[PDB]
RNA sequence: CUGUGCG
């Protein structure tokens, strides 16, 4: 890097990204969807190629947003694993023959 | 030949006889376009010359071919034979040998005479060695200067004692009391019989206080019938003018009959309905409204009604047959168009409303008036209302159609009114008034306004006006009352002297409004002329003589009354009477340019035309050069000629020591040989060393003419305020002649300092310096000169630039001026062609002109035709030229002043018009003697001054610009009436463009902020009256000084739209996107041209895809979107009498290079009415189809602006013309930040409190901060659209053009902002942001009080990075301590190379 | 993704808003989720703001949702005198 | 610089003038507008003592 | 491409004058890559030779 | 070339 790692700190991208979204949800209730995200200008979480870091919890929400996604809000609490430890009580039904 | 007359139907110049008739056709071929209007119109006269022997009929067709095209087998033998021809004639005549190769090279090549073509014969023809002995006798130009200063000291001392002590000077001191005096005894009318009323003594303001104090002091399914009626009435007018009958008359009895059926349909199934609505609503006395404006007596109707029926039985079932088959969409009809319309019903309906018929008081006392002095607030506003309504009416009637009276006749004393049209027009809830009216068309009408309360009509008057000049009051009730109001505001400082002098100025603006004539035009720029002498100290002593205009009627006696006591209540008294002259000069400035109210369209275009022909022959009739119909060719005879060299010699026979000649027209010898040597030798503040040298069939050429002509002009007027000017329109080849002397003149001006006509560079330092002069207390005299144009000849700018140096910048050759010269003496001898109509009325006809028409007509020759002159340039003609002369001969008096006088002067000219400050050394009397020996000097050249000039140390006075001590008159009235007068309604997009562009140019000269929002509000129901709707784009109202000051119409739409949407969570968030994305493109990154492919698809998918990088889900857009609004414009322009955007337009007129305006608003409205609206597939629908597929929606969504913004779904009916008006606001804010910065995403905050009197006037600058380069030359807008649209580039772009190499070779290639935001100004065609960028703010600073700037609303930018970007102390910080820890690993040296060539070195950005 | 697969008898509910920094799914508090400002960021975020009864509700709720974070690095110095420009002695004596 | 020796107020003064803020002003003219008001209606300033 | 310029590296030994090069490129690339203004301009000023 | 529009 020519800037001798001076540019932003990644680090402090996230955190000022965080700071920013917070402080901006404490005047008004926001609905934390895309909207109040990509609208909002420290969100260059887009940029940085090396996304191995992203703010404190939302990941999984700026990885679909490197898909361009288009949801609004979920259950997103991936702590306890949403994915893992699911119930599989499956079956099936009968058939019409076309 | 051939060729030519295939493509007409012709043979093998061309007859085609058949049975009784033969069509004639000779063609001819002329690349050139001089010489191809030439023989067009020779060809034309030599075959209309011959019909009038054939008919004791022919059919002329003349063929021009502009090339030699051929279609006989491809292109080859048709050049080239010609090339080989002339070839020939090379290898084996003189003039002819010449003409067929100059005939022939494209139309320039060795053809097009520049300013450096005297190479055709320079021949005499015993007439030229004579001209030049009468005009170049006496010219040396090589004059020493002791001599010329020791002359001009003998002549000033034989002035001071033999012309100005004997009281001869022409300028004198004011003497302000003997100047109100002889005011009040030329305007107020002492020994007149007319009544000090103005109601008694126009007709119209009777008209108008009968209607006003009868409305006002009476009143002010019951409306559901009457709308009714008013639908099926527009019905019957929609089938009117369709043609679908045979004639006319039967047309209007089938309508009639309808109407008819549909009284008798309404008459039953209602208790009373002819007698509670019908009286209340459209109904008079005995008659009924009908189609076309018509009203009709009933019994008249139905009796007109049994014939066509009787005598043409079954009439009703075939002629509703043939309406069906051609209009299934109006058969709304059902119960109407059938058979006898009960017809004993309609006679007990007659016999029931028996009322008197209207009078039409044909033929021109107790004064019940109330003494409008004494009314209330509301009483004279009633009366605006009033005058607004009847002036509307006056403008409808000119609307109506060319009709047929059905009726026979019995204009004498009195008319019993029964086939007469009327317009309607709503005053209150129960009463209405009508304006009935016998005669169509744009002629002047003798109308007669009653009313209707309830059923009884009432006579309020009869008058006589013309319909076309009554525009400007039309729908101004409340922009008249504000500008009366501010001027009555700027009385404060005397309370109980605005008390006075506001009713007297509403009284005044009433009656030049309800008396629009020319006199009081005049008369009010007369006024204007007294007041700046009134101000001023020393003033022309024929001031009183120009002030007086003939009244010839009592409406005109009364205004000039009331202007004259208004003059009087500011001006008059001993001691108290001029407390703030400041304010009271501002005052009467705007009064007496309230004569810009009354519009200047020449209520008789015949009279006005002989005015004009009468102002162009009375110099040459008075001087003794009116040779007539002298070749038309350029041979003169031995009297023309001699008349000729007698005029010349007339003109040249002016001495320097006689005052008997100082009003002829001409120029002394002597002074003029003194000016060219003073000016020769560098003495005068314009050298002769200039710069950028302006040197840049005719085949036979002298004195006279080129054999091509005679440098033939026509006469015309122009329609000005005060009087008509002059016009000439020549024919191509003279024309080129007059672009020639221009550019030539142009030129040489540029090289010189102290002119300013078309260097507003100049006329911008003119203005500075009269600024500091009038505040240093310098004498500015603001110089008028009477009669320039009839005045100045040719031959003076011929013996002029006979001994100008000229000198060359670097060769210093003095480069001679043949060409000049010889263009010159053909000017001198030109030919102006009288108007046929001022022929044709002197034939069947004291005047002057008249005079000499009779004596010219059979005495000396044939009927005068042609009319040419010694004197008499062309105004318009020799502008630049004659500018050249006077700031020549200006430089001079200058110089001679100096040495006279030994004062400082200055000057700055306009060819019409001059302004000289000087600066006195070591009141006003002394300085007399100077101002008389320079209107001395000025008289002894052909300058004469005009008794309109003033001389003072106090006000001064150039292009309609009145400068005063510390500050300047705004003249409000003067744009005020602009903004209502000119409104050329051809789009109602251009004309709210053209409203704004008005309304910033008169804020910038502090108009108000009140009166601006009422003329936006006039606008808007101007367009609104025109059936077009109210669009949530449009004239902007309820706006503030920063809308216009660092504001653009952009940024007006977008406050606009921004009022649209009050409590702004919907706005601010499409502000917030526009921000991102702003962000995004100018931070760089990537964002150049997907988004030009997301914007081509239109209105909906481009916001979409702009919403799409933000988080704008499925939930949000279709939020955003639900908001529309009805675009009539959508699938193209609206039709009226491949569509490709505005922008391509607004290029192509870049690149390259007489009706009222009450006529074009009645085009405007009758254009809106018909088939406008196109649906794409080129079926053009009514605007009236368009809005009533609306729906009910009232879901607080459509609610918050009716009629304008519209819901998703309450168009579903009509979804073609549904566009969302939030697109509009994104692109709208998008622009805005590419011209004007990014403060226009900040949201809108107000002062809190703010005592500034109305009057804290101060000049304040815009505040842009633009970021597009500065620079947006066309070659970059052209280079972007070709990069971007190269389909749309090649196509409707660049047929006309030579320069695409410069706009190829990457010009400067993308500039900033210019493809998405030159994107959303070609998809929107109410945008227009490039028009702008190609373009000068045009104010550049803007007057305004502070009383707008403390409730000026706060919005400045506002970072979005919360101040947390970089912190650039920490980048400066960064960079010097990379550049020391670099510097200490090895010795450097500190050039740039080691600066730029660093990471942190980003100093150079950080603005 | 979120989409329900081209199909689906309920859509377009259930939606997750922000208002002290905690998760409100339909009104019950989820969690917090740490940010530290350090007090500098805290006034230039303070600084780009909109009027004064935002700034007044933008303070007041700061410290309730401080009592879900621990951060007291930001700048008990003359960087407080700066921020004492928004005299909002109420907002910062009423949690206690 | 002041102005031209001129009361800038009823424009015919030049005579024992004083000076406002910036320009001159006339005695009549000076007890005028301050008997009514405190400000200067020319200047928009506070007239002198 | 990087053989040719690893070639022409090799060329220039103890790279003081290569190593500017790179440097003046690798600031260009900056420019350009980080955004700015830096798109056509060049092309202009490539086409001379 | 064609208008029904001041509420
Ligand atoms: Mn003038
Ligand atoms: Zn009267
Ligand atoms: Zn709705
Ligand atoms: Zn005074
Ligand atoms: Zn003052």
């Amino acid at each position: 890097y020519t800037d001798w790692e001076l540019g932003l700190s990644p680090q402090q991208i996230c955190t000022n990204f965080k700071t920013q979204l917070v402080l901006s949800s404490m005047v008004n209730p926001l609905v934390l969807s895309t909207s109040c995200l990509k609208s909002f200008f420290w969100f260059n979480e887009v940029l940085e190629l090396e996304d191995d870091s992203q703010i404190e919890l939302a990941e999984l929400t700026d990885f679909a947003l490197m898909v361009k996604n288009q949801n609004v809000s979920r259950a997103m609490f991936v702590e306890d694993i949403a994915m893992g430890y699911v119930v599989s009580n499956f079956e099936g039904v009968r058939i019409s023959l076309s | 030949e051939l060729e030519s007359c295939e493509a007409h139907a012709c043979q093998a110049d061309g007859f085609k006889l058949t049975g009784k008739t033969l069509i004639l056709l000779e063609t001819f071929v002329r690349v050139n376009p001089d010489e191809f209007e030439k023989k067009w119109k020779a060809d034309m006269s030599k075959l209309l010359n011959l019909k009038h022997d054939l008919q004791k009929t022919l059919v002329p067709i003349v063929d021009g071919r502009s090339n030699y095209n051929n279609r006989f087998v491809a292109d080859w033998v048709i050049e080239r034979i010609r090339w080989l021809l002339i070839e020939i004639l090379k290898a084996s005549e003189d003039q002819e040998y010449q003409r067929l190769i100059h005939s022939l090279s494209n139309v320039k090549n060795q053809s097009l005479g520049l300013e450096n073509l005297e190479h055709l014969k320079r021949n005499s023809l015993d007439y030229d060695e004579r001209l030049n002995e009468s005009l170049f006798i006496g010219l040396k130009g090589d004059i020493r200067e002791s001599t010329v200063r020791e002359e001009l000291i003998k002549l000033k001392l034989w002035f001071k004692d033999e012309v100005f002590s004997k009281g001869l000077g022409k300028f004198k001191l004011t003497d302000r009391r003997e100047l109100l005096e002889s005011l009040s005894s030329l305007g107020a009318h002492l020994d007149s019989d007319v009544s000090s009323c103005p109601f008694c003594n126009n007709k119209l303001m009777e008209i108008v206080y009968n209607v006003t104090f009868s409305c006002v002091e009476r009143t002010d399914t019951h409306s559901n019938i009457e709308k009714h009626y008013l639908s099926v009435l527009s019905l019957c007018n929609k089938i009117k003018g369709l043609k679908v009958f045979n004639t006319r008359r039967n047309t209007l009895l089938f309508l009639d009959l309808i109407m008819v059926n549909l009284m008798v349909d309404i008459s039953d199934s209602c208790q009373d309905a002819i007698e509670s609505l019908r009286k209340s609503g459209l109904i008079v006395g005995q008659m009924v409204m009908l189609v076309n404006d018509r009203v009709l007596d009933i019994l008249e109707a139905v009796k007109l009604i049994r014939k066509k029926i009787g005598t043409n039985p079954n009439w009703v079932k075939n002629c509703s047959k043939i309406l069906e088959r051609s209009h299934p969409e109006i058969w709304h009809h059902l119960s109407t168009l059938i058979k006898q319309p009960d017809f004993n019903s309609l006679i007990s309906i007659a016999q029931h409303l028996v009322s008197d018929r209207p009078i039409m008081r044909y033929s021109v006392k107790i004064c019940r008036h109330k003494l409008f002095q004494e009314m209330s607030s509301f009483e004279q506003m009633r009366l605006f209302k009033t005058l607004s309504s009847i002036s509307l009416s006056l403008i409808n009637s000119m609307k109506t159609s060319f009709s047929s009276r059905l009726l026979v006749n019995e204009y004498f004393g009195n008319v019993r009114l029964r086939e007469c049209y009327a317009q309607r027009f709503y005053l209150a809830e129960s009463l209405v008034g009508f304006l009935f009216y016998q005669k169509t068309g744009e002629r002047s009408r003798c109308y007669s306004v009653y009313l209707s309360d309830n059923g009884v009509m009432s006579e309020q008057g009869s008058f006589y006006c013309d319909p076309k000049r009554f525009f400007l009051p039309v729908f101004s009730d409340e922009v008249l009352a504000g500008m009366c109001e501010e001027m009555t505001s700027w009385l404060d400082f005397d309370t109980g002297l605005m008390n006075d002098t506001g009713p007297i100025l509403r009284l005044l603006v009433l009656a030049i409004l309800c008396s629009p004539s020319k006199r009081n035009q005049t008369f009010l720029q007369g006024l204007r002329y007294f007041l700046m002498a009134f101000a001023n100290q020393i003033h022309h002593i024929d001031l009183t003589s120009k002030l007086v205009v003939e009244c010839k009627s009592s409406s005109e006696v009364v205004v000039q009354r009331l202007a004259v006591g208004l003059f009087i209540r500011l001006l008059s008294g001993e001691s108290d009477a001029s407390l703030f002259f400041s304010r009271r000069f501002k005052y009467l400035l705007n009064v007496s340019y309230l004569c810009h109210l009354i519009t200047k369209e020449t209520p008789d275009r015949l009279t006005d035309q002989i005015k004009c022909f009468e102002k162009f022959i009375e110099p040459k009739v008075k001087f003794g050069c009116a040779v007539v119909n002298p070749s038309l060719n350029g041979k003169l005879t031995v009297d023309q000629e001699d008349i000729m060299i007698n005029g010349l010699k007339k003109f040249f026979s002016k001495s320097l020591r006689d005052t008997e000649d100082v009003q002829t027209p001409g120029v002394c010898k002597e002074l003029l040989n003194y000016c060219v040597s003073l000016f020769n030798r560098g003495k005068l503040k314009v050298s002769g060393e200039l710069k950028n040298n302006p040197f840049r069939s005719p085949t036979e050429f002298t004195s006279i003419s080129s054999n091509s002509g005679n440098l033939k002009f026509g006469l015309s007027y122009k329609e000005q305020v005060g009087s008509n000017r002059e016009l000439y329109v020549g024919d191509l080849n003279t024309k080129l002649m007059t672009r020639l002397v221009e550019d030539f003149s142009e030129a040489v001006g540029n090289s010189m300092k102290y002119t300013c006509l078309n260097s507003e560079k100049e006329f911008e330092r003119a203005i500075c310096d009269m600024k500091m002069a009038v505040n240093n207390g310098d004498l500015s005299c603001s110089y008028d000169h009477s009669k320039w144009g009839p005045t100045m000849s040719p031959a003076l700018f011929l013996a002029l630039l006979q001994m100008l140096e000229l000198r060359t910048p670097v060769d210093r050759s003095k480069i001679d001026l043949d060409s000049v010269k010889s263009i010159l003496k053909w000017h001198l001898h030109k030919v102006v062609e009288v108007p046929i109509n001022v022929a044709e009325a002197y034939c069947i006809g004291t005047s002057l002109s008249e005079e000499f028409f009779h004596q010219t007509m059979q005495l000396n020759g044939q009927i005068p035709s042609h009319i040419m002159s010694v004197l008499d340039m062309g105004q318009g003609i020799l502008h630049n030229t004659s500018d050249l002369y006077g700031l020549i001969t200006e430089q001079f008096l200058c110089y001679a002043l100096d040495l006279l006088y030994d004062v400082i002067p200055v000057s700055y000219t306009s060819s019409d018009d001059q302004i000289t400050l000087i600066k006195t050394p070591s009141d006003a009397a002394e300085w007399l003697e100077m101002i008389c020996f320079h209107e001395f000097l000025s008289s002894k050249l052909n300058k004469f001054v005009s008794p309109k000039s003033v001389i003072g140390t106090f006000v001064a006075e150039f292009k309609s610009r009145f400068f005063v001590m510390g500050e300047e008159t705004p003249l409000l009235t003067k744009f005020v009436a602009a903004a209502l007068h000119n409104v050329k309604c051809k789009t109602p997009t251009q004309l709210s463009e053209t409203i704004d562009t008005i309304c910033d140019q008169c804020i910038a000269n502090g108009v108000s902020t009140k009166i601006v929002t009422r003329i936006s509000k006039r606008v808007n129901q101007l367009i609104r009256y025109s059936g077009y709707g109210e669009t949530p784009f449009g004239a902007i109202e309820d706006q503030d000084v920063k809308d216009w000051v660092d504001g653009s119409r952009g940024y007006r739409l977008q406050r606009k739209i921004e009022a649209i949407f009050h409590d702004d969570k919907e706005t601010s968030f499409i502000r917030n996107c526009a921000r991102k994305v702003f962000n995004d493109i100018k931070r760089g990154r990537i964002f150049e041209e997907n988004l030009i492919n997301l914007i081509g698809r239109g209105g909906d998918e481009a916001l979409t895809g702009f919403l799409q990088y933000a988080g704008c889900s499925e939930q949000e857009v279709n939020r955003v979107l639900n908001y529309r609004w009805v675009n009539l414009s959508s699938f193209g322009d609206l039709r009226l009498v491949e569509e490709v955007p505005t922008l391509i337009k607004t290029l192509q007129s870049k690149l390259s290079r007489q009706s009222s305006v009450a006529s074009g608003f009645i085009g405007f409205c009758k254009s809106m009415g018909s088939k406008c609206v196109r649906d794409g597939k080129g079926g053009f629908l009514y605007i009236k189809e368009v809005y009533s597929g609306v729906s009910a929606c009232t879901c607080e969504i459509c609610a918050l602006k009716p009629k304008i913004i519209y819901c998703n779904n309450s168009l579903n009916k009509v979804s073609q013309f549904s566009k969302p008006i939030l697109w509009d606001y994104f692109s709208l804010v998008l622009t805005n930040a590419c011209e004007l910065g990014e403060w226009v995403f900040s949201t809108v905050k107000e002062p809190q409190k703010p005592l500034n009197n109305q009057n804290f006037f101060w000049a304040v600058k815009p505040k842009v901060v633009r970021q597009i380069e500065d620079q947006l030359g066309m070659n970059h807008v052209l280079q972007s659209i070709r990069r971007n649209y190269p389909v749309l580039f090649d196509e409707h772009l660049t047929p006309f053009m030579n320069d695409l190499q410069v706009s190829r070779t990457m010009d400067s290639g993308r500039l900033k902002f210019l493809d998405v935001c030159i994107a959303l100004d070609m998809m929107n065609e109410n945008l227009g942001i490039i028009s702008h960028l190609l373009k000068t703010r045009d104010n550049s600073v803007y007057i305004v009080k502070q009383s707008d700037c403390a409730l000026a609303h706060i919005r400045q930018s506002s970072y979005t990075d919360w101040e947390l970007g970089l912190s650039p102390q920490q980048i400066c910080t960064n960079f010097k301590t990379q550049l020391v820890l670099s510097s200490m690993v090895n010795p450097l040296v500190l050039s740039t190379s080691c600066l730029k060539s660093f990471f942190w070195f980003n100093e150079v950005l950080e603005l | 993704k979120y989409s329900y697969r081209l199909s689906g008898p309920e859509n377009q509910e259930d939606p997750l808003v922000l208002k002290d920094g905690a998760f409100y799914v339909g009104g019950e508090r989820l969690s917090t989720y740490k940010v530290e400002f350090t007090g500098d960021l805290v006034v230039k975020a303070l600084g780009a703001l909109e009027d004064d009864e935002s700034v007044v509700s933008m303070l007041h709720q700061l410290w309730p949702y401080l009592k879900a974070t621990s951060q007291v690095i930001l700048f008990q110095q003359e960087d407080f005198t700066i921020v004492h420009d928004l005299y909002k002695k109420q907002l910062t004596k009423s949690i206690e | 610089l002041y102005g031209r020796y001129n009361c800038k107020c009823c424009w015919f003064a030049d005579t024992n003038l004083i000076t406002c803020n910036d320009h001159y002003l006339c005695l009549r003219c000076h007890q005028t507008m301050l008997r009514n008001s405190e400000l200067c209606h020319i200047c928009w300033k506070p007239l002198p003592t």
